[PDB]
RNA sequence: UAAAUUAUGGUCAAUUGUUAGUAUUCAUAUUAAUUUUUUUAAAUGUUUUAUCAUUUUAUAAAGGUUUAUUUUUGAAAGAUUUUUUGUAUAAAAUUUUAGGAAUAGUUAAUAAUAAUUUAUAAUUUUGAUUAGAUUGUUUUGUUAAUGCUAUUAGAUGGGUGUGGAAAAAUAAAAAAAA
């Protein structure tokens, strides 16, 4: 338990969960750029099983 | 326990005895009863001065009272004779 | 405190305390025991808290009035002195 | 053991919020200019913009914007069942939906099977129907579900749903459809106005 | 920032509220400085009460110094009605004529049946008590109001002669109201609050002029100085406003 | 209670008597605006700052300290609250509702209170603008409501304001209302800076009368 | 904690801790929590002794003027099913406000229909629960529901009229709980009643040779619990009772 | 309700809170030590004084030798005495009254002058804590239980009024011929 | 302060007990209120290793290379409904399997009905979120054969702690309204053979022989040798 | 404007330098101190709880203040089926520098007003405000003695304002709900 706590900067250890406050607390500051957008043809295209058993299914 | 408590009391003798300090409050006054050895208003120890003199708190105060009668000559033989060594009363 | 055992019920959890007070009905019944005990303690204590309140009181009463009696003839006196000089005055 | 003391009394019950300290500082300048970067960052809006004075949590208009500008997958619907299935998240996956829903959607979902991913696709949406949204099936459920893995040639899902039905859900499975997926009756059901035995191979020896 | 964080004028509980209501409840809101506005500022005073039973009865006669010819007083009177109603002309019913001004000793009941018997009785008691008392030198300044602000009039300052009325008075009171029962809308052991009344609301006429006179009108003559004047003739008047166009004099009294 | 008939059936009583005197003012005195303690407390009218043993007559109250209750909507930082403002005048005895509903329009010093027409109401029935306390039997003790236009429309989103927690705050409606002199967006000091009461405060059900668990 | 004296603190204008005025919403199933076991009494006195407004012999008629003055807190019972004239008709088939009405519905008349009617300027409310059957309570003869057919055709209306969104007080119900007793018990002794000579009075209690079945032996519980009930404050049950007796809980 | 809680010196509720009877000196070498029985408040301060309601002894722990008394043949006597002061109407008054609370080496004490019984974490290990059993407890309880109104009177005396007034005293106490 | 333990009886801290009365303490806070709780923290913990080896996928990965194998899906939906009763049954997850939502059934969680405590939840209706699983729960509590006048939000119904049985005579449709179940004292006229009352207010169960042997192998009167 | 006695009462005031014509508290004395000496302090992990939360745990950091620092019970004590009360924030005294001049969000009335309400305003030579030094009204030393000469330490603004009360960011030696 102790040890768990000791990790925060708590001044009293007082078992009260306390994070710290980096310089750079978010995304955009840390230089990581928007999310990329999804290519969308790329994701649809049908997947092996499904090949496999539209092969048995014309069979 | 309660119970068997009272009764082994009750039946030893050493007990029905009073016990000043298990039985009442002395005093229960945050002053004392008498006055006790405190400095004076002159600031003189209690060593020093005696209470009941002129410190202390005051006492207060046609025909013939009460007082007229108990009161007779000493020229005439008083009630019950008294032996009073002469030296005594001289 | 309250004493947390080691076959109180485990709480798996990383973001907080590893051991809940929950009590295995054993625990349960024996608490129920020694607290059972520390009663026939209290009782005979908290009578005693009551005993002596009236016993304060009682004194209080009898101590108090003995000093309204010498008081009130304290300041009776002193009255009939200050009215006295005032008739000399 | 609580937070009281250590942050501002409107934070109380706080929970799930990441490193809360940050909402602390946000009246500070530098702190302030950060936030509107990362709701820039995060997108769905005309003007720079920052969350109102003591709110943690993001407002529920903002996030439902956000929600509802960010493109669905699957550009490409071809199958009936894949519109439906679009149409299906839009209306009982909505941002704070209180609608939930019927096991006759579920039918009218699973009815539109022909490809084995449109199997996959109606087979996700009764998992999000029993495990998800608790909600109790009919006794037609099996039949149609039953059908359904007969349309696109595999049984093998059917009696993985017969030999435990209690985790899937279906209350009521007619003995004749046990049978069918067991091997004992060649044919799983008669249709009345066909009065031939399904499936047709079966019906084979009734010719 | 220009003052006080909490202003001290602003420190106010109400205990005719009930105890943990502002707390938890609700909170209560008033102006509470119209109410503690005090009875200097408003320009009241307090008037020897009436006991309910007299207080049903109208006053019929009362006490009066009469105000000389060539007064002080009058012209300083007829100057503030003219400003007054060159100011707000709404006043000019509310307002007393200078001809009716005469300083009001007290207020007396009489029925009209033991009246002949009740007037030449006081008459006389009056001017056994008036016997001695030569004429009287009295100080106006400064306006007040009776009856909730429906009688605006001009006080008399206690820094002369008046001390004698108040013995003069209380003298009659102990006469009038004492000895033979006659009703004085106050107790006779109390003493009655002389005054020259200015401005009054009938009755009659509440329903045009309104409940109280607006303290607009007077508010700057409030403690205007009125003037000396000394005082030879004590009149017991009862009141008619048609028979001579003063007030009908049914006795009278000369100090010398 | 039995505190109003007893006070009333002795004021009664002591109207009625034929023979008073009536009282002396020496001996009745008024009250002190001077008296130890920082605060200046506001008393009953029977009541004195200082000890008065004996019990003075009764008095008929020519002015009646009326409270009249509004709601109001607090912000809190998690959201609206719906509370009770009082506002409390001075009516004399005789007056009318009109007047009583003149002098509490004068009276409150919130922005928020007076906007739209408001009747006067005793347990859910309106009173008539026209007649007099005397006729409705008011007393301090009486509660008296005051119903708002649009307050049979609050059960609805549109009238009840809309915090900005849930709600679009927009360049429309910043420039306008309690929303413009709130100060929406976080200054340093943090503008106008409102109580606030946290969403846990009554568990997941919100205050009632009722417990509900 | 008590209440403390007065407020000092913060300036009045500002209202600052307060606890919110709770205020009854028509259009939730909130609306019928609060008015619900208080109708059950009501009608539990109108079983009973008489209560001069609670019958009406047909629809109370006011005109728009005098509207608000006087229908807000009036409470009254019909026999047949008439809805009042200017109301819009909302019917109550949400399962959740129905719920409220159990007890009434079981331990006295059925009920057989729930009615929000609202007036078409909107900022009145009428509250019309329609009864079937007789009543599951006896009926006194002198008793003010012995004056209605619906009771004692068999379908009646208990209609309460109410301005909406106010607090749960100037809906008047709580001059209803005037508690008068049911006759029917002692019915059996009067004069009047025939049965009274089948009674047997029981002066002495009968010998008994056996003592009561004992109880069967106490299984301790098997899972985890949360430690004295008595040390955590909570009552018997976490229902009723007070926290020095602990019965009842586990152990 | 501190932001940071001192950690080292914690207590119950907040301070000052509910006065206890405590024993405390300053420390020092063993020989000279000295305590005092103090009723203060829960929670302290730099200096004990800043909350001290009443000063109820002096306890010195050192046995020591009687030689105020003359030397005593009596076995008992000659045993090491150890010596403490209590002022015991302040005591009845803070305890009683006021309704204190004990840490317990001061129970200890005022358990051996017999103001108290023996306190709670007094042990004699030898015996164990006791058992109990709901039915034998019930069968003593109904073998021996007092009258009600014995026990009703038996509270009244204890608790309420002690001091009551026989017969005589009224007789004693009420006016003779001239108002009578 | 309404309803101590003992009395005020101050000779310990701990006399008093881990709560000083069942009313909260400080005004301003109402949560502090006293209640019957439940270990929360055990009891929500779904076990993961259920959802070993199974291939989820989530609500918004629609795509279709994303997804799978019908049979994968069909035991990653069975490996996800044992992930959800891996604890034990939320009231939601019952009521839904019962006729009418299970109204008028009796719901009792486990603890209520063992030792001398005695307590279960008549059904009077149910809110279902969007969420199966959650949501909101009305109904009577019947403690001792003492049932409530009005229904009432039954609390915890999340915490799958939950069990019941299914009983024809007591479904209600829809339609009519679940009566409150009669309180054996008032109502129904007490009989013994129907009902007998485990524990009355001041009785107490007897001592397990178990419990004894074990606590004085502690306190060391019966020995006790490895 | 008279003595006094039924006699020592009412409980101890007692000063110690060997100088250098004379005038003036001034070198070398005793007591008390600093010079002067490890026999009284002490180490880090506060603690429960219903689980990412919520209950318990309120005056030793610095800055330099002389017309200056002032307060409740709603927490706990605390007893009991539910409501119940009122008293408080204000002041008066005591306030330093060898050679001495002006100070200022400013007084009082109004009022839950007025960054422009009204007024002949307020502090000061009976010593102000700035500025130096300084931790304020039972604590010591010397002495026969009115004196002279010490006394630490601890309350340093506001800015989502929690809490009964801000006393809230190492530095105990206060047992903190079995
Ligand atoms: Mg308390
Ligand atoms: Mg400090
Ligand atoms: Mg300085
Ligand atoms: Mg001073
Ligand atoms: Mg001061
Ligand atoms: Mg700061």
């Amino acid at each position: 338990e102790w040890l768990y706590y000791k990790q925060f900067k708590t001044v009293d250890y007082s078992y009260r969960v306390i994070p710290e406050l980096p310089e750079k607390y978010r995304p955009h500051q840390s230089g990581i750029d928007q999310a990329p957008l999804p290519d969308y043809r790329e994701i649809n295209k049908m997947p092996q099983w499904a090949e496999c058993e539209e092969r048995r299914q014309s069979k | 326990f309660r119970d068997v408590e009272e009764r082994r009391h009750s039946r030893d003798v050493v007990n029905e005895l009073p016990n000043p300090w298990y039985d009442y409050v002395a005093h229960a006054l945050p002053f004392p009863d008498r006055d006790a050895g405190y400095p004076d208003e002159y600031g003189d120890l209690g060593q020093w001065r005696a209470p009941g003199g002129p410190g202390s708190p005051v006492r207060g105060p046609r025909g013939y009272t009460a007082e007229w009668r108990d009161l007779r000559n000493p020229m005439r033989p008083p009630e019950f004779p008294t032996p009073w060594e002469r030296k005594y009363r001289q | 405190r309250q004493i947390r055992p080691y076959y109180n019920l485990p709480s798996k959890s990383e973001h907080g305390r590893k051991m809940t007070g929950f009590l295995t009905p054993y625990r349960h019944w024996m608490w129920k025991q020694n607290e059972l005990w520390r009663n026939v303690h209290e009782a005979q204590f908290e009578h005693l808290r009551r005993v002596y309140k009236r016993q304060w009181l009682e004194s209080f009463r009898v101590n108090a009035d003995e000093y309204i009696y010498k008081y009130n003839i304290t300041k009776a006196a002193q009255l009939a002195q200050w009215e006295c000089e005032m008739k000399e005055q | 053991a609580s937070l009281r003391y250590r942050r501002p009394y409107w934070m109380m019950f706080l929970k799930g919020v990441d490193n809360w300290k940050i909402y602390t500082v946000i009246q500070q300048p530098d702190h302030q200019r950060t936030e509107m970067l990362y709701q820039a960052w995060l997108g769905g809006l005309d003007r720079p913009y920052t969350r109102p004075k003591c709110m943690a949590n993001q407002p529920l208009w903002l996030s439902k914007k956000r929600h509802m500008l960010r493109k669905e997958r699957l550009d490409g619907p071809e199958t009936p069942l894949e519109k439906y299935v679009l149409e299906w998240h839009k209306k009982f996956h909505s941002f704070q939906g209180t609608e939930r829903p019927t096991p006759d959607d579920l039918h009218t979902a699973l009815d539109l099977v022909e490809r084995p991913l449109d199997l996959s696709y109606a087979l996700q949406l009764l998992g999000q129907c029993r495990n998800l949204n608790n909600i109790r099936f009919a006794k037609e459920t099996f039949l149609v579900f039953l059908e359904a893995c007969l349309r696109v040639g595999r049984r093998d899902c059917a009696e993985y749903a017969l030999e435990h039905a209690e985790p899937l859900g279906f209350w009521f499975i007619d003995e004749d459809h046990r049978r069918y997926l067991q091997g004992e009756q060649t044919w799983y059901k008669l249709s009345p106005l066909d009065n031939l035995y399904y499936p047709v191979e079966e019906n084979a020896k009734l010719n | 920032e220009r003052g006080l964080y909490f202003p001290i004028n602003h420190r106010i509980v109400d205990h005719r509220i009930a105890p943990g209501v502002t707390v938890e409840e609700t909170d209560v809101q008033s102006r509470y400085r119209r109410e503690l506005r005090t009875n200097f500022a408003t320009g009241e005073t307090r008037q020897t009460i009436a006991p309910p039973w007299s207080a049903r009865e109208r006053p019929t006669h009362f006490f009066s110094l009469r105000l000389p010819s060539r007064n002080s007083v009058t012209l300083r009177v007829k100057e503030m009605h003219n400003h007054l109603l060159f100011s707000h002309q709404q006043c000019a019913p509310m307002l007393v004529s200078p001809t009716k001004l005469h300083i009001t000793l007290g207020v007396m009941t009489i029925p009209e049946n033991s009246r002949e018997e009740l007037v030449k009785n006081i008459q006389q008691s009056m001017s056994e008590t008036f016997a001695c008392v030569q004429p009287l030198q009295l100080r106006f300044r400064g306006l007040g109001t009776f009856d909730f602000g429906r009688v605006l009039f001009i006080r008399v300052v206690p820094e002369a002669d008046f001390g004698r009325l108040e013995r003069a008075v209380c003298d009659i009171r102990r006469r009038v109201g004492g000895v033979l029962g006659v009703d004085l809308k106050g107790n006779p052991h109390d003493s009655y609050v002389p005054h020259v009344t200015v401005a009054k609301i009938r009755p009659n006429q509440r329903q045009q002029l309104g409940d109280t006179i607006p303290q607009s009108l007077w508010a700057d003559y409030q403690h205007h100085d009125f003037g000396d004047v000394t005082l030879s003739t004590v009149d017991l008047c009862r009141m008619k406003g048609s028979p001579d166009g003063y007030y009908h004099t049914e006795g009278a009294v000369h100090l010398s | 209670g039995h505190y109003q008939q007893e006070a009333f059936e002795a004021r009664k009583r002591f109207e009625e008597s034929t023979t008073y005197p009536g009282p002396i003012r020496a001996a009745t005195p008024g009250d002190t605006r001077f008296y130890s303690g920082s605060l200046e407390s506001i008393l009953h009218d029977t009541d004195r700052h200082y000890w008065r043993a004996v019990t003075d007559d009764p008095r008929v109250q020519h002015l009646i300290p009326l409270r009249i209750r509004f709601k109001i909507f607090t912000w809190v930082t998690s959201g609206w609250e719906q509370r009770m403002q009082v506002v409390q005048i001075m009516a004399p005895k005789d007056s009318t509702i009109a007047q009583v509903k003149d002098l509490v329009i004068v009276e409150n010093q919130s922005p928020y209170l007076c906007v739209s027409s408001f009747h006067l109401a005793i347990d859910g029935k309106e009173l008539d603008p026209q007649k007099t306390l005397g006729e409705y039997g008011i007393t301090e003790q009486s509660q008296i409501d005051a119903i708002e236009q649009n307050d049979h429309l609050l059960h609805r989103d549109d009238e009840r304001p809309r915090d900005w927690t849930v709600d679009e705050i927009t360049a429309e409606d910043v420039k306008r209302s309690p929303y413009k002199e709130m100060e929406m967006q976080p200054l340093q000091n943090l503008a106008p800076r409102y109580e606030a009461r946290p969403k846990g405060y009554f568990g997941r059900t919100y205050y009632s009368g009722m417990k509900q668990s | 904690s008590r209440r403390f004296r007065y407020n000092t603190k913060f300036p009045a204008l500002v209202s600052y801790n307060k606890l919110p005025w709770e205020v009854v919403n028509h259009e939730t199933p909130q609306f019928h929590m609060h008015v619900a076991p208080h109708y059950e009494q009501l009608l539990t006195l109108a079983a009973s002794s008489p209560v001069p407004h609670i019958i009406g012999s047909k629809h109370i008629d006011v005109p728009r003027e005098h509207r608000l003055r006087l229908l807000p807190g009036m409470l009254y019972l019909l026999d047949g099913d008439t809805l009042p004239g200017e109301f819009t008709i909302n019917r109550v088939l949400d399962p959740t406000a129905l719920q409220y009405y159990g007890r009434l519905s079981s331990q006295i008349v059925t009920v057989e229909a729930v009615r929000m009617l609202v007036p078409d300027d909107l900022r009145l409310l009428c509250n019309c629960i329609t009864f079937k059957g007789p009543l599951h309570l006896p009926v006194a003869p002198y008793a003010s529901l012995a004056s209605l057919r619906g009771a004692s055709s068999n379908c009646f209306t208990l209609y309460h009229f109410v301005r909406p969104n106010r607090p749960p007080k100037e809906l008047q119900l709580e001059k209803y709980y005037i508690h008068a007793p049911c006759v029917a018990p002692l019915s059996e002794f009067a004069s009047n009643s025939d049965e009274r000579g089948n009674w047997r009075p029981r002066l002495q209690a009968p010998k008994r040779t056996r003592r009561a079945t004992p109880l069967p032996a106490y299984r301790p519980p098997q899972s985890y619990l949360m430690g004295l009930a008595e040390r955590l404050a909570v009552v018997p049950g976490g229902c009723f009772g007070r926290r020095s007796l602990m019965w009842g809980h586990w152990f | 309700a501190r932001a940071v809680i001192k950690r080292r010196s914690p207590q119950l509720w907040g301070a000052p809170g509910a006065p206890i009877i405590r024993m405390r000196g300053h420390h020092v070498v063993w020989k000279f030590q000295s305590y005092d029985l103090v009723v203060e408040h829960t929670h302290k301060r730099r200096n004990s004084d800043i909350r001290l309601l009443h000063y109820l002894g002096k306890h010195c722990p050192h046995p020591q030798k009687s030689l105020w008394s003359p030397d005593t043949p009596v076995a008992q006597d000659r045993h090491l005495f150890m010596l403490t002061t209590v002022d015991i109407d302040a005591f009845k008054y803070w305890f009683g009254v006021k309704r204190c609370r004990l840490s317990m080496k001061p129970w200890a004490l005022l358990a051996k002058a017999g103001l108290l019984p023996p306190s709670l974490t007094q042990n004699s290990k030898i015996m164990p804590k006791p058992l109990f059993d709901k039915e034998s407890l019930m069968r003593y309880y109904l073998a021996n239980r007092k009258d009600e109104d014995v026990m009703a009177r038996e509270k009244y005396l204890n608790y309420e009024n002690s001091m009551v007034k026989t017969e005589e005293e009224r007789a004693a106490e009420r006016p003779v011929a001239p108002y009578l | 302060r309404a309803d101590p333990l003992n009395g005020g009886s101050s000779m310990t801290l701990g006399s008093k007990g881990s709560k000083l009365s069942p009313e909260p303490h400080r005004r301003r806070m109402p949560w502090t209120a006293a209640k019957e709780y439940v270990p929360g923290v055990v009891l929500n913990a779904r076990d993961k290793m259920v959802l070993d080896g199974v291939q989820l996928l989530d609500i918004e990965s629609i795509d279709r290379a994303s997804q799978l194998d019908p049979l994968e899906v069909l035991r990653a939906v069975v490996a996800t409904r044992e992930y959800n009763i891996s604890t034990g049954k939320n009231i939601f997850q019952l009521a839904s399997q019962a006729t009418y939502n299970g109204r008028g059934q009796r719901f009792y969680r486990k603890e209520w009905q063992e030792g001398t405590y005695d307590k279960y939840v008549t059904l009077s209706a149910i809110d279902f979120d969007r969420d199966g699983n959650k949501g909101t729960a009305y109904g009577y509590i019947t403690f001792h054969g003492e049932t409530t006048t009005r229904p009432v939000q039954v609390d915890f119904a999340d915490v799958p702690g939950w069990y019941m049985d299914f009983v024809e005579e007591r479904a209600v449709p829809f339609t009519g309204i679940v009566p409150p179940p009669p309180s054996i004292g008032t109502d129904v006229p007490v009989d013994p053979h129907s009902y007998r009352l485990k524990a009355y207010p001041y009785y107490d169960a007897p001592n397990p022989p178990e419990f004894v042997e074990r606590l004085l192998k502690d306190r060391g009167v019966l020995p006790d040798t490895p």
